[PDB]
């Protein structure tokens, strides 16, 4: 608030800090539509999901099969499949790794299948085991967290910590009238 | 409940109830109670591993032991009192130089 | 004047030519202003009067040397090498437990507080200077890059800070100013002698932490390197190295890092074969390792014990040990001149030309204090304005200037830190005297019971630990560290005695009984798991 | 250094007042109070002269220059 | 994987024997295992 | 309730301790299995220990790494530096009597690889004073000439200490 | 709370020695390893109390208390003898832990 705030407008800084995007909403119901709206949000969810990451070798092939359960995802409202999931490792990096193979079976299981200086096999098991529970599965990835908060009357209000105000602004249960 | 019980015709009060120095608070400072020496925003740190000052055992988040003075200037303070009040007056010291 | 004095000249007692081997000079005797059986210096310039005649007040350093011949001939004789400068009323000066009577009969008062000299007619003080803990471990955090540890080592002849930073993925890797692009640890404790991956991952993880899955990042990058210890392992730590040293340039081979492991650098471990060292690193790396899971456990730079205080004393030993280094090669390169251009062997003269060769250590001596720049070259801690004039606008004004601390800053933009006041100095340094200007918090003072101690012997106290119970290192499993506290003799692992309790109680009470305890104290830890014992002074009490 | 003639506030003469308290504290030995309340000045203006007077000339005339 | 050797006590990789079966083996001493692992952790 | 008295027993010889650092315990039934192929060498005046292991030529021999890269190997070295120590003692009881033996030195065996010194001295092409720490590493593999007899027997060791008293 | 384990431990490690010394007394070739100080006064033994502590009063009067170690020796421990370069290597073997002996204050 004090001098380096004036001065963090004054230099035009591309960078700031601590910003925050103050959203509204459109009805008035707490519990449900704050769950909802706030999980539309945030990323890297996929530390909570899981329950483990292993990887094991059959014989040819490797498996670093993930079990997604569905009890997380009946408590705070995510709309998603196991093929948001899928679409979200075919996305989990700019070109890491991340090309040729995923899978989708029955209870909700995606083991990545590789094919191959010598030995690259188990390093790209080491990294891929290293970077997989850092990977977003559904929300914005530019936003650290959210917060809702209350007036003096009887509306809510989100906010954020992030620098869209784009794809934030575009958000199902906001509106894009004033933020 | 100070400034109700204060007499009329004294100076401090009067210089609080007009204009130019001293408000309430500085009158109820040096009468009733001094409180609450804070230090960046909150209450004073640990200064030693898991306490402040060594005469108060660890793990001790009472008020006389972080940073919560009870005595009047009138009265005169107590030396982790005497302490705590040292720490935030060079705080703002420190930042006018 | 009385320790110190001695051990300068027992690290440079002998000097040596090229002329030819049988040639040397022996330092047999030293002190300050003492000759026959007379009394010690009959007669001195008076401190008051060398203050109106714009004179220094010293006193000389006698010598003892031995002078020999190609007729093997072998003798002793007293020389004058050069003054000193006297402190005042401290032993060597007139003024020690002096009369009412004899204060006023050479015109000093007598309740002035002394300690300053008196250098070309004026008063200078050597002020009392807080730097940071020298061969102790301190660990900072930061939130852009990583946790950065440091580690000041604290030998004579180099200055040496082996830093241990990160920067990525837990990918950590020491650094050097010595050393180019640097290595992940595992090939270099691999180096030092832990060879086992069993017990690189036991060591510094502990039995069922989540310090597991940090720490086995580096592991996996120990086949993506010179593994497979030391003909390939030591030979990469030896093949980024600086200071190439071209003269004998052949060792590169394996020889060029045991120099590097060694005294020459990173510590002052004097380890043969390394177990200690190979430890040390290895308990350094584990501080780390709990930092990055639990961003609490970091140290913090402004806290009062991590500190020490470096009186008058210590900087004279710096600048006599550098002009008395500088006093033998000066005097080197000029005997043998002389003792190569004749043909005879020439008797006298290797004695007697050594006074127009101690006016630099005088004149030198008395300008590093009258001007204030200790400027030493092979040190590199080169820090002006250490002298100041006695103040004397009053009584108090010239005694609380012999009670100021003196801190230095590194940079004066974003400092934020070493202003404010400590909760940590209750009793120790005063809580209200600080200048209100640009040196407000940074300039301190001390209370009046305290007492700045002095580094003692650090070899009994060893001694006695092993008598009390504890195992050396070189006795236990490299996997027994779930056990209770372990020992550190100031930084240096002892080996983990159990019933930590009864072990301080125990060593507290022999010292209350004599094992003097200026000190050396002990003082348990958990958060670090570890128990304390202090012996290097140089900090208050 | 010395004891002043006149006292600073009402300027009463106090400087005939300092070695007949000298006189009162060595011999009839008094406390400080009572052998300066029977010596003359009854308020405590003039009273703080004496009272709070060090007399550094006895220690200067040791460093006499003109002698030995 | 997180394996340690029996013998030498040194970390073990995973390698392709002779192109086509997959066994864990060091080059740290001569020993292998054909084994298929596990890398569950919560 | 009595004591057992201990004696210093008398002091002739010197003793030292392996103390292993590769295989701890079995699970049980007598465990540890110590060897009995070794047959190793000393070295004095850098104290140098080796000891060997047999390796299992049955089961995880790797016949292909064996026997590709470096030579057709058998033995397994291992490596230890000695130290001195004061106040260790070694200690046999029998039945009411407590021997006190001073013990004197203890190291640590660890196993260093020399095939791949052996490989690499191959593949290249297929100054008097030191001042510590680099004489001893210098002076290290000079004489070696000590390849031992490996040895057993209690009757010369319990039938050693017991005379003098 | 420190006090507790400095007196519930040592009935541990008393008992331990215990089930180590009589118990298995008959005939093992088997070797141990006490940790003496050093400076010893220039012999008497462990002297079991009532079912108590185990407290070593040796001869030069002055008196010595202390017994258990660690576990450190998970790891094989075995000790050897040697003669003069020629023959060595005549295993006895086993540690069965060891014990440490400090003199009380
Ligand atoms: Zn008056
Ligand atoms: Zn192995």
């Amino acid at each position: 608030l004090g001098v380096p705030r004036i001065k963090e407008i004054i230099n035009a800084s591309k960078v700031i800090s601590t910003p925050i995007i103050n959203a509204v909403l459109v009805n008035d119901n707490d519990e449900r539509a704050a769950r909802v709206v706030k999980g539309r949000v945030e990323k890297t969810l996929l530390s909570d999901v899981a329950f483990y990451v292993q990887d094991v070798y059959k014989d040819n092939l490797s498996f670093i099969q993930v079990r997604i359960d569905l009890g997380t995802i009946d408590k705070l409202q995510l709309e998603l499949t196991i093929e948001d999931i899928a679409v979200a490792i075919t996305r989990a990096s700019k070109l890491k790794i991340q090309a040729s193979d995923v899978n989708i079976i029955g209870k909700d299981r995606i083991a990545i299948n590789v094919f191959p200086s010598e030995n690259d096999v188990f390093y790209r098991m080491q990294q891929l085991r290293r970077a997989l529970p850092d990977v977003v599965v559904k929300g914005l990835p530019d936003i650290s967290r959210a917060v809702i908060n209350i007036r003096d009357d009887g509306k809510r209000e989100l906010l954020v910590e992030g620098y869209g105000l784009r794809d934030v602004m575009c958000t199902d249960g906001v509106i894009g009238s004033r933020t | 409940v100070c400034i109700n019980e204060l007499d009329n015709w004294n100076a401090p009060l009067i210089m609080a109830t007009c204009g130019s120095k001293g408000s309430t608070l500085n009158v109820s400072q040096m009468v009733a109670v001094v409180g609450q020496q804070i230090i960046s925003g909150n209450r004073v740190p640990d200064g030693f591993q898991d306490r402040s000052l060594p005469h108060f055992p660890k793990n001790s988040k009472t008020p006389q032991s972080k940073g919560f003075v009870r005595n009047s200037f009138f009265s005169g303070l107590s030396p982790p009192e005497f302490l705590f009040h040292a720490i935030s007056g060079r705080e703002g010291l420190v930042d006018t130089a | 004047v009385d320790t110190d004095l001695k051990k300068i000249i027992k690290a440079n007692q002998l000097i040596l030519s090229d002329v030819d081997p049988e040639f040397y000079l022996k330092y047999v005797d030293i002190r300050v202003g003492k000759k026959s059986s007379s009394s010690t210096k009959d007669y001195l310039t008076p401190p008051h009067e060398c203050r109106l005649r714009d004179m220094t007040y010293s006193a000389p350093i006698y010598v003892d040397i031995e002078y020999t011949r190609g007729r093997n001939i072998i003798m002793h004789k007293d020389v004058e090498i050069g003054r000193m400068p006297i402190m005042l009323r401290s032993n060597k000066c007139i003024l020690y437990d002096a009369d009412e009577s004899k204060m006023a009969k050479l015109n000093e008062c007598p309740l002035d507080p002394g300690g300053y000299f008196i250098v070309n007619g004026t008063e200078k003080v050597i002020l009392v200077q807080e730097q940071l803990s020298k061969n102790r471990i301190i660990v900072e955090a930061d939130e852009k890059k990583g946790i950065v540890q440091a580690s000041v080592t604290s030998s004579t002849h180099e200055r040496k800070s082996k830093t241990y930073v990160i920067t990525k993925n837990g990918k950590i890797y020491l650094k050097h100013n010595s050393i180019a692009e640097e290595i992940p640890i595992a090939i270099v404790l691999k180096a030092c002698g832990i060879l086992s991956d069993l017990e690189i991952m036991q060591l510094v993880c502990g039995n069922d932490s989540s310090y597991q899955d940090i720490f086995a990042v580096n592991l996996e990058e120990s086949s993506k390197l010179d593994i497979y210890t030391q003909q390939q392992a030591l030979e990469y730590i030896g093949a980024k190295v600086k200071t190439m040293r071209r003269q004998k340039l052949t060792i590169l081979q394996e020889g060029i890092e045991a120099i590097a492991t060694t005294v020459i650098a990173h510590l002052t471990v004097e380890a043969l074969d390394f177990r200690e060292k190979a430890l040390y690193i290895a308990m350094m790396t584990r501080r780390v390792v709990m930092a990055m899971y639990n961003p609490k456990m970091i140290d913090d730079r402004d806290y009062v014990g991590n500190k020490r205080l470096e009186l008058a004393g210590q900087l004279i030993s710096l600048l006599f040990e550098d002009l008395f280094k500088k006093f033998n090669n000066d005097f080197k390169l000029s005997i043998d001149k002389v003792l190569k251009k004749p043909n005879r062997a020439m008797e006298y003269d290797a004695l007697l030309s050594i006074n127009v060769h101690s006016n630099n250590i005088t004149s030198g001596l008395n300008r590093a204090i009258s001007t204030g720049n200790w400027s030493l070259k092979r040190f590199k801690m080169e820090r002006a304005g250490v002298t100041h004039v006695l103040s004397r606008l009053s009584y108090i004004s010239a005694l609380g200037m012999m009670t100021r601390i003196s801190s230095q800053f590194e940079k004066s933009r974003k400092v934020s830190g070493p202003r404010a006041l400590q909760p940590s100095q209750f009793g120790m340094l005063c809580t209200a005297d600080t200048p209100e200007g640009e040196a407000c918090g940074l300039v301190k003072n001390l209370a009046l019971m305290t007492h700045i101690t002095t580094d003692d012997e650090e070899e009994p106290i060893k001694k006695l630990c092993y008598v009390l119970g504890v195992e050396d290192i070189t006795l236990i499993d490299s996997a027994s560290l779930h056990l209770n506290y372990g020992v550190y003799l100031n930084g240096t692992l002892i080996g983990s005695i159990r019933f930590p309790t009864k072990f301080v109680t125990q060593f507290r009470h022999l010292r209350r009984t004599g094992k003097v305890s200026e000190f050396i104290s002990i003082y348990s830890n958990s958060h670090q798991m570890a128990v304390h014992i202090a012996t290097d002074g140089g900090r208050i009490c | 250094m010395i004891v002043p003639v006149r006292c600073f506030s009402c300027g009463k003469v106090v400087g005939d007042k300092w070695e007949s308290y000298l006189n009162l504290l060595q011999e009839d030995e008094l406390d400080e109070g009572t052998a300066l309340s029977r010596l003359g000045l009854k308020r405590y203006c003039c009273r703080r002269m004496i009272l709070t007077h060090v007399d550094l000339i006895e220690k200067f005339l040791r460093y006499n220059p003109l002698e030995k | 994987m997180l394996s340690f050797c029996p013998s030498c006590n040194n970390m073990l990789l995973i390698t392709s024997g002779d192109s086509g079966v997959y066994t864990l083996a060091c080059r740290s001493c001569p020993y292998e295992f054909p084994i298929e692992g596990i890398e569950i952790y919560d | 309730i009595e004591e057992f008295p201990l004696k210093i027993s008398g002091e002739e010889e010197s003793l030292h301790v392996f103390q292993y650092a590769n295989r701890p315990r079995l699970v049980g039934r007598k465990p540890a299995e110590h060897p009995f192929i070794s047959a190793a060498r000393y070295k004095p005046k850098s104290h140098l220990w080796e000891i060997d292991i047999p390796l299992d030529e049955q089961a995880f021999y790797n016949k292909d790494k064996a026997e590709s890269e470096w030579n057709g190997v058998n033995v397994q070295t291992l490596k230890g530096v000695g130290v001195e120590n004061n106040g260790q003692y070694a200690a046999f009881v029998k039945d009411m009597q407590v021997y006190l033996v001073p013990i004197e030195r203890v190291a640590q065996l660890k196993p260093f690889f020399k095939y791949i010194d052996d490989a690499n001295v191959t593949r290249k092409q297929e100054q008097n004073r030191l001042t510590g720490s680099l004489l001893a590493h210098k002076v290290a593999d000079e004489e070696a000439n000590i390849e031992l007899t490996w040895a057993e027997g209690t009757f010369e060791q319990f039938k050693d200490t017991i005379v003098k008293e | 709370k420190e006090a507790a384990a400095e007196l519930e431990l040592l009935n541990a490690d008393h008992q331990h020695i215990l089930r180590k010394l009589k118990k298995m007394n008959n005939k093992p070739e088997r070797f141990m390893v006490f940790q003496l100080p050093t400076r010893l006064p220039a012999v008497g033994s462990i002297r079991v109390h009532k079912s108590g502590k185990l407290s070593v009063k040796i001869g030069n009067v002055v008196m010595d208390i202390g017994k258990g170690a660690e576990t450190t020796f998970l790891q094989d421990v075995i000790a050897l003898s040697i003669a003069d370069d020629a023959s060595s290597a005549e295993l006895l073997g086993r540690v069965d832990g060891k014990i440490v002996v400090t003199p009380q204050i």
